[PDB]
């Protein structure tokens, strides 16, 4: 328990103002999320966590934005 | 009906905020979901089995900021 595992997701997302609130939605995470970083052009979100993994799906879910793909590194 | 209203300060584009009306009109009490682009308000009307504070928590899930500007 409390080691640190690497994911990342591609998602379908237009906006500054998209990657700006997925920002926002994992800001409330940082307590057990230890990096956040977003890269539009290859349209994905890498996060390095202690968290389980289906809660940041359902936090993504919440957000609503489509899902091309999801994996853990 | 009951009614709500709410300042989503991170309205400024299009392509956002139909991800707000295209969750809240799958919820089995919602009647109808309005919003203003250029005053961030969003305006939704529905019958029952939800509060201003949850809607809050599933707005703010969606990435936004919102106070209550209304209940009503
Ligand atoms: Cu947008």
């Amino acid at each position: 328990m409390a080691e640190i595992k690497h994911y990342q997701f591609n998602v379908v997302m237009t906006c500054s103002g998209c990657s700006g609130a997925v920002n926002k939605v994992l800001t409330k995470l940082e307590p057990d999320v230890s990096k956040i970083d977003i890269s539009l052009e290859k349209q994905l979100v890498d996060v390095y966590t202690t968290l389980p993994y289906d809660f940041i799906l359902e936090k993504i879910k919440k957000t609503g934005k489509e899902v091309r793909s999801g994996k853990q590194l | 009906a009951r009614e709500v209203i709410l300042a989503v300060h991170g309205m400024t584009c299009s392509a956002c905020t139909n991800t707000i009306n295209t969750q809240l009109r799958a919820l089995k009490g919602v009647t109808k979901c309005d919003i203003s682009l250029v005053t961030n308000e969003c305006q939704v009307t529905y019958d029952n089995e939800v509060t201003a504070d949850s809607i809050k928590e599933i707005i703010e899930d969606c990435g936004f900021d919102c106070e209550i500007l209304r209940d009503s």
